[PDB]
């Protein structure tokens, strides 16, 4: 998991760009990844 | 015998955490 | 006692509150 | 007085640039 | 001259409770912010 830097990620299919930042948030236990109000995925859980 | 359903059996359609919204 | 009902296809306006869980519904129809 | 979405916005492309003169100058 | 004064004067403070208590009277401005906002959002939905 590379943290804090511009990179390319896949995680469990969800393909995509951008810096991991390890956001606090409240995912319910069932929620694998958030959403922006512009329908935006801002936030994703890592499976590991 | 039948009853009134009031506003029950919503679920979540999806695994998506939204926050603050309506969807 | 066990109450049964049945789904239909429907347009729900789902609220979630800052944690993500859905306090409120509108049935559209 | 009386009158997250942007960065969302932003993300997308879209973006506001400041007026040219501010509103201290207006004033 | 001094009731003129105070007439004005009475009609200038009271331009101030004219413009708080209403909430509806900046409407053009803040309908001009609302279309602004509307129109990005409608941009932004057409994504989808």
């Amino acid at each position: 998991l590379v943290k804090n830097k511009c990179v390319n990620f896949n995680f469990n299919g969800l393909k995509g760009t951008g810096v991991l930042t390890e956001s606090n948030k409240k995912f319910l236990p069932f929620q694998q990844f958030g959403r922006d109000i512009a329908d935006t995925t801002d936030a994703v859980r890592d499976p590991q | 015998a039948y009853t009134n359903s009031f506003t029950r059996g919503v679920y979540y359609p999806d695994k998506v955490f939204r926050s603050s919204v309506l969807h | 006692a066990y109450y049964v009902g049945y789904l239909q296809p429907r347009t729900f306006l789902l609220k979630y509150n800052e944690n993500g869980t859905i306090t409120d519904a509108v049935d559209c129809a | 007085n009386k009158v997250d979405l942007i960065c969302a916005q932003k993300f997308k492309g879209l973006t506001v640039l400041p007026p040219l003169l501010t509103d201290e100058m207006i004033a | 001259q001094k009731l003129i004064a105070n007439q004005f004067n009475s009609a200038i403070g009271k331009i101030q409770d004219s413009l708080s208590s209403t909430p509806s009277a900046l409407g053009k401005l803040q309908d001009v912010v609302n279309h602004n906002a509307q129109a990005l959002n409608t941009l932004v939905k057409q994504l989808s």
